[PDB]
């Protein structure tokens, strides 16, 4: 049987979180560190993310606003710099790794002056301000949370959306089940698991898209827009 | 990050 939940694969939740924190503390604060040796795919990623997001920014009743975005698991701000700052008047960042948020101030340069809050916190401990964000962007980090913490975090995110706001998840997906990476202390979940968690959080799918033009050897990557 | 299928 494939595993369907993190409670089948995580031996010790405190250790699951503490190992991950130790792992990121020893990664270079660079794009290649953010992307696990795949820094070269960054522009492919950012281009696809932009096209994806722009579907929600068209004029009409449901137009997503452009006042403020939240970058979750932001690291040094790769996504903040190239995707979000150009489109949103202000951006807030949240990440567990202080060294990355420090580096972000250099990495983001002058445009980084529009980053408002730098929150140094685990997602599992973070409660975003109600009615604050037009877009909450969650990329390449959901594997670091347990199913219970991810569902809860998504509920808190829902309460922080402005009218017409969306949450975006973009992440690695397993073909089947829930797969533990015991080196970076994360899990990779299949699309059925991720959709289940989204539904548990009282969220609905607006769109789902597979990322194209990636190296053949890596986990498939999907984007979900939610409200 | 993006990563090799184990
Ligand atoms: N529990 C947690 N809460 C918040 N951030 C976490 C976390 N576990 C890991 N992270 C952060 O998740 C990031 C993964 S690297 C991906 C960085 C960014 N999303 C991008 O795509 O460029 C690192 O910056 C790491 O510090």
């Amino acid at each position: 049987v494939p595993r369907g939940s993190t409670s089948e694969v995580i031996e010790d939740e405190k250790q699951f979180y503490s190992k991950a924190k130790t792992y990121w503390k020893q990664i270079p604060p660079t794009v290649d560190g953010m992307l696990g040796g795949y820094g070269h795919i960054s522009s492919i990623d950012i281009n696809s993310s932009r096209k994806f997001l722009q579907r929600f920014l068209r004029e009409g009743p449901n137009k997503t606003g452009t006042s403020c975005a939240l970058d979750c698991g932001a690291g040094i701000g790769r996504i903040t710099k190239r995707l979000l700052l150009p489109l949103f008047r202000e951006v807030d960042m949240v990440d567990i790794t202080e060294d990355f948020l420090v580096q972000a101030k250099t990495y983001l340069g002058e445009e980084g002056k529009r980053v408002r809050n730098y929150f140094c916190c685990g997602l599992q401990d973070f409660t975003p301000e109600p009615d604050s964000y037009d877009v909450i962007w969650i990329q390449w980090v959901i594997g670091h949370l347990t199913d219970q913490h991810l569902a809860e975090f998504l509920r808190r995110c829902k309460g922080s959306l402005r009218p017409n706001g969306i949450i975006v998840i973009k992440d690695n997906m397993a073909q089947e089940g829930v797969i533990l990476d015991d080196v970076d202390s994360s899990v990779c979940r299949d699309l059925d698991v991720v959709r289940r968690i989204i539904c548990s959080a009282g969220l609905s799918l607006l769109a789902e898209e597979r990322q194209e033009n990636l190296p053949d050897e890596i986990y498939h990557v999907y984007s979900f827009a939610l409200r | 990050p993006p990563k090799r299928i184990a």
